[PDB]
């Protein structure tokens, strides 16, 4: 049922379980390029998650997902009902959040955390650089409202990059690929999506996964409560398993049992 | 003949076709006198795509006014294809633009499909062309 | 009113939306009468019929076309094995439907959909049609795929390979071991998607000889010198003595001196007599033409149809050299280096039927010989000038002549019977400008045709609030079928790197227009393609420009979208036939999550799409 409705698929050959858990603005075929490399060595378990493109809209009730807590609860309910005990969870980048709370919710459920471009707050604060200016994050906002305010009433939404990119366009750019209602919905739930006073509550072991160029790596290395290794990519971008896939499918595999 | 020269083309005087019917159909039989004859002519080249295209001309002329409905049952009983071929491509292209509606307008035709019928029978066509 | 002599009337419709009307949303004297003779010979359905086929009086006994390759989703392998009454079922409702059935056309994943299809209509059936762009099954035997067709099929006269991919050598197998069968052939066409290198002298030269009775042969071939193994001049000749009643032959080189010589060309033509329609389009160049030209003429007397690629000195100056040849009905020059305003102006003394002249690619040549040409060949119709022909750059639009008459136009960037238009633009390069203030008058334009390659990657940022003039266009006003093809506009997809931008700007400059050309009835939509992964894909503005387009009834996108983005459609009031076409080597999913769309989720669409009240 929401194994219907939520597009779950497992597919490899293995015992050990690997969950892949896109981020928000893609769907789960932005895993296509990565998935081969661990699918002979692993039951690799997929999820469309409800805010994405590809579920029905229907399944987005709009007085549920007003915070990160119940896309938290289908998550653990996908894994309940495919009745995995144990399973390692790749989750990038909202979907790194939602694995951080579903493991301190839930600790005996996961091998390990791997969280590919992971920060807890996305709203840059006068201390320090863990996001992005709340003046571009506002721009952002003031894009998708006049997306959702054409949307009805029935005028062409045209708001992409006509935008500011500090490293906002980049960031945001993927957000606009759902129904534009949804997408602002959704996209509020990040920005006001805080979990830095809950890292340190972490017991299993993390790997962050950082795309590239004391900025963020010290500050959450010390403060996470697991074991805490940050790699950072060597090219940068929201999607490095679309783009250069070939480079994190290693680091992927590196951050593993 | 009557309702006599080149009237070679049917299946070679007779009321059925009467003389405001028949009389139009002396006019594009000898009409053809001139497709048949203009080959014979000219000059050894060509000169040889005003059959083939601009003899059309006055094919989609001479077929103001319909009926002409009965031009089709005078064209049937004499057995010339090429003139029923033609009026009978005419009605055609007045079926076109036409709604359901605007067909049994401009054609005289009793709707009697019942809306239990009616629209299983177009439930029919949204299984083709898709 | 007469009867039963209306199904002649019925006949020569053809439209089919028109034969929809009346009869089965009209009165009872058509809507049998029209539903079982005049059906005109043609039904390419929607949904799969695989689901609830639920008829009864749905018989159309005269119905000799099917095609079964729309069918949905669009892809998936139809009635194949991977239970084999489920599919039997479907065979036999689809045989009760359509019986004598002539010509088929289908989407043959794995040869099995034709070992399942087939045996119903195996005596009636004359031509096959096959579609796949998705990849070959790569274990099949390999003669595999044509097989069930060769063996059961015993009328099987036609066979339309152009649009299913193959290896070059499942067609060699197939046609050289199947002798009976083979050697009845008529009509063949080996354009494998447009995605082989071209089919070898040693792999071409047996499948000429296993069809001795062959009329219409289109294929594309490896001419390229430097190999063991190209199509030349022996292997052109082995072709023509193994099949001479050969009256069509088009023969293309692929590509992203060499081997055939006016010597070889001449051995060549004069073993083809009944050559009606013939073309060699290649890159690599045959050097004097002139001889093997005129040969044409003295040996192929009824050729009229020509176009030649890269051939050069096809006629000289005066006096008269591709001249000889009489009657050429449609003549296209591709590539010549030294084709000039002289050889145009002779040709004039080609003007048999010349209704088509074209000239892709041939730089010497000048604004003004065109005149010449269009003066001296007053019934010339169409005609198309191409990407790199230096000198014409729609000054030659300023040509006149033919503005009374030419019935389409083709260039790369009153008009008193222009009935379809074909545009090449480039890059991110403007409409409105080098159209509509070039030249811009066209009260008959119906059809036109856009296409764009290609690399925005390295373009500039469109000027905030620039666009691509589509809504220029608003003035032609019979202007129903349009055809923005973006595919070959590479660019970033989802994630651009820094400095870069994402195609969803290129979608907005192009699609901006399309809101204000109220005649639009029909668009086909390629999204453009980034760089390295194989779904064109539509994002935000594209889907709420097309939506504006509120008299379409037919939207065609080869392309995807998720279900998000599907349902902006159904906001288009009498919007009927709707589609995702991916008809490109290789399209991907869904046995695998490739791309945004789940057939769960078209499906889906689908219902709601024709569960609204529509005319």
């Amino acid at each position: 049922n929401i194994l219907e409705a939520l597009n779950v698929r497992v597919v490899g050959t293995g015992d050990r379980i690997l969950f892949l858990a896109h981020g928000f603005g893609t769907d789960q075929s932005a895993w296509h390029l990565i998935l081969p490399y661990f699918t002979q060595n692993y039951r690799v378990v997929l999820y469309d998650l409800v805010c994405a493109g590809s579920v029905n809209p229907d399944y987005f009730d709009f007085n549920r997902y007003t915070t990160l807590d119940p896309y938290v609860d289908d998550l653990l309910n996908i894994v309940d009902s495919l009745g995995i005990q144990n399973c390692a969870y790749v989750g990038h980048s909202v979907s790194a959040m939602i694995g951080i709370i579903a493991s301190i919710r839930r600790p005996e459920l996961f091998s390990k955390l791997i969280l590919i471009g992971f920060s807890p707050r996305f709203l840059n604060d006068e201390d320090y650089h863990g996001g992005f200016e709340e003046g571009e994050i506002e721009k952002v906002f003031s894009a998708m409202e006049a997306n959702y305010e054409a949307w009805v009433h029935g005028f062409a939404p045209l708001a992409v990059g006509a935008d500011v990119p500090a490293a906002v366009r980049e960031f945001s750019r993927t957000l606009f690929n759902m129904r534009p209602d949804i997408s602002l919905f959704v996209s509020r739930t990040v920005f006001n999506s805080d979990l830095r006073g809950v890292l340190g509550l972490v017991r299993v072991p993390t790997c962050v996964i950082q795309t590239a160029k004391a900025s963020v790596a010290e500050y959450l290395r010390s403060h996470l409560g697991g074991d805490t290794t940050v790699e950072t990519l060597k090219t940068e971008g929201h999607l490095p398993q679309l783009s250069a896939p070939a480079q994190l499918a290693q680091f992927l595999r590196r951050a593993l049992p | 003949l009557k309702s006599e020269a080149v009237a070679l083309e049917s299946q070679a005087p007779l009321p059925n076709v009467t003389s405001k019917i028949l009389a139009k159909v002396i006019e594009y039989c000898k009409r053809h006198v001139e497709a048949a004859a203009s080959k014979a002519e000219a000059v050894e080249g060509a000169a040889t795509s005003d059959d083939d295209l601009k003899a059309w001309d006055a094919d989609f002329m001479k077929i103001d006014q319909a009926t002409l409905f009965e031009l089709i049952l005078a064209a049937n009983y004499l057995n010339i294809k090429n003139l029923l071929d033609l009026t009978c491509q005419t009605v055609a292209d007045m079926i076109k633009g036409k709604t359901p509606e605007e067909i049994r307008t401009t054609f005289n035709i009793k709707n009697d499909f019942t809306p239990e019928e009616e629209e299983e029978v177009r439930r029919e066509n949204q299984w083709a062309f898709e | 009113l007469p009867e039963p002599l209306l199904l002649h009337i019925l006949s020569f419709l053809t439209d089919v939306r028109s034969r929809h009307r009346a009869a089965l949303a009209c009165g009872r004297m058509r809507a049998a009468e029209r539903a079982t003779r005049s059906e005109l010979s043609l039904r390419g359905d929607p949904r799969s019929p695989g689901f609830l086929f639920l008829s009864h009086a749905f018989r159309f006994p005269a119905l000799e076309h099917l095609d079964l390759s729309l069918v949905s989703p669009w892809g998936h392998p139809l009635l194949s094995s991977v239970i084999s009454e489920q599919n039997a079922f479907i065979a036999a409702r689809l045989a009760g439907c359509f019986p004598a059935v002539t010509s088929l056309a289908v989407y043959c994943r794995d040869p099995t959909t034709l070992a399942n299809l087939t045996p119903h209509w195996q005596a009636s059936l004359r031509r096959v049609k096959l579609v796949r762009w998705h990849q070959r099954p790569p274990t099949l035997p390999d003669g595999a795929d044509l097989e069930p067709l060769l063996e059961t099929c015993a009328a099987l006269r036609e066979l339309d390979l152009s649009e299913f991919y193959c290896w070059t050598e499942d067609v060699v197998r197939a046609l050289t071991t199947h002798p009976s069968a083979t050697a009845a052939l008529t009509h063949l066409d080996l354009g494998l998607a447009a995605a082989t290198d071209g089919f070898k002298s040693s792999e071409l030269g047996p499948i000429a000889a296993s069809c001795p009775n062959l009329r219409k042969l289109v294929a594309p071939c490896l001419f390229n010198p430097r190999f063991s193994d190209c199509v030349g001049d022996d292997a052109l000749l082995s072709l023509a003595t193994s099949c001479p009643r050969l009256t069509v032959l088009r023969l293309s080189e692929p590509f992203e001196e060499a081997a055939i010589t006016v010597a070889g060309l001449v051995a060549f033509f004069a073993a083809l007599p009944a050559l009606e329609d013939f073309t060699m389009d290649l890159q690599h160049n045959v050097l004097e033409a002139a001889p093997a030209m005129e040969a044409l003429a003295r040996r192929c007397p009824r050729i009229k149809f020509l176009t030649l690629g890269s051939f050069q000195g096809l006629c000289k100056a005066s006096w008269l050299h591709l001249d000889g040849v009489a009657v050429c009905g449609g003549l296209e020059s591709l590539y010549m280096k030294n084709c000039q305003d002289l050889t145009d102006a002779s040709l004039a003394a080609i003007g048999r039927g010349c209704r088509r002249l074209a000239k892709f690619g041939i730089h010497g040549c000048d604004l003004v010989t065109s005149a010449g040409i269009r003066r001296l060949a007053f019934t010339l119709r169409p005609t198309l000038k191409e990407v790199t022909v230096l000198h014409c750059r729609l000054l030659h639009t300023a040509e006149c002549l033919t503005a009374l008459s030419p019935i389409r136009d083709r260039i790369e960037s009153s008009w008193e019977m222009l009935r379809s238009l074909s545009l090449w633009f480039s890059a991110g390069q403007l409409l409105s400008p080098l159209i509509s203030a070039g030249l811009d008058s066209c009260p008959v334009l119906e059809e036109i045709s856009i296409k764009v390659e290609g690399d925005c990657r390295t373009c500039p940022r469109p000027a905030p609030r620039t666009i691509f003039g589509l809504s220029d266009l608003a003035g032609f006003p019979v202007l129903a079928k349009m055809k923005l093809d973006l595919s070959e506009a590479v660019g970033y997809a989802l994630t651009a790197p820094t400095g870069q931008m994402d195609l969803s700007l290129w979608e907005r400059f192009y699609l901006h227009g399309i809101e204000s050309l109220q005649t639009l009835y029909e668009l086909d939509y390629w999204p453009p393609q980034d760089k390295d992964v194989h779904h064109r894909s539509l994002t935000l503005p594209a889907v709420g420009l097309i939506q504006r387009c509120v008299g379409l009834r037919k939207l065609f996108i080869h392309g995807t979208t998720h279900e998000h983005f599907m349902t902006f459609f159904l906001s288009i009031p009498n919007l009927r036939d709707m589609q995702l076409r991916e008809d490109y080597y290789p399209a991907p999913e869904n046995d695998l999550m490739f791309t945004e769309m789940r057939a769960e989720s078209w499906l889906r669409f689908e219902v709601q799409l024709n569960s609204r009240q529509i005319d």
